[PDB]
């Protein structure tokens, strides 16, 4: 239940 | 120790200005938006419970040329962030450990362009007995640790 991506 | 053993202070370094202490009494100290998390710290980027620290009893087979402390306690970053921590210069994808030495800074959010950077500064200012309070023993060379199921179980009862 979560969508993180720091790119 | 009366109460506080590890001092994550978010230092001004990182977005964040405040001074947040793990108690030796609470194992594992949580962190994250979250107010569960033993550590209050709530940025959109990091998930309600970013990461996790926990400690963990010091040992080792033989003292054999190496000379250990018998048998102590030492703290381990845990990081259950989807976006990855960063502590000192390891990385911290979601389900790793590292050892915590006094003074001991992490980065729980770093953006290039958003410019969020957040960073927590570890102080032990107290020694439960401590094999060192945390100075880095020898033999591995910060390294990053991977978590099992005993982990994750303990972010579970968070």
């Amino acid at each position: 239940e979560d969508i993180y991506y720091l790119d | 120790g009366n109460g506080r053993f590890l001092t994550l202070k978010p230092l001004p370094d990182s977005i964040i200005q405040e001074s947040l202490e793990i108690q030796q009494g609470v194992n594992p100290f949580f962190i994250g938006r979250s107010e569960d998390c033993n550590c209050k710290i709530e940025d959109n980027r990091l998930s309600r419970v970013h990461c996790f620290i926990f400690k963990k009893r010091h040992a080792v087979g033989k003292s054999m040329y190496e000379s250990p402390a018998q048998g102590l306690d030492d703290i381990w970053y845990c990081h259950t962030g989807t976006n990855v921590s960063y502590l000192n210069n390891n990385r911290m994808i979601q389900g790793t450990k590292f050892l915590l030495q006094d003074g001991d800074e992490i980065k729980i959010i770093w953006d290039k362009n958003n410019k969020f950077v957040i960073g927590f500064k570890v102080e032990i200012n107290d020694t439960t007995g401590l094999f060192n309070e945390g100075l880095g023993m020898l033999q591995e060379q910060r390294v990053v640790l991977k978590q099992t199921a005993e982990e994750k179980d303990l972010v579970k009862k968070l």
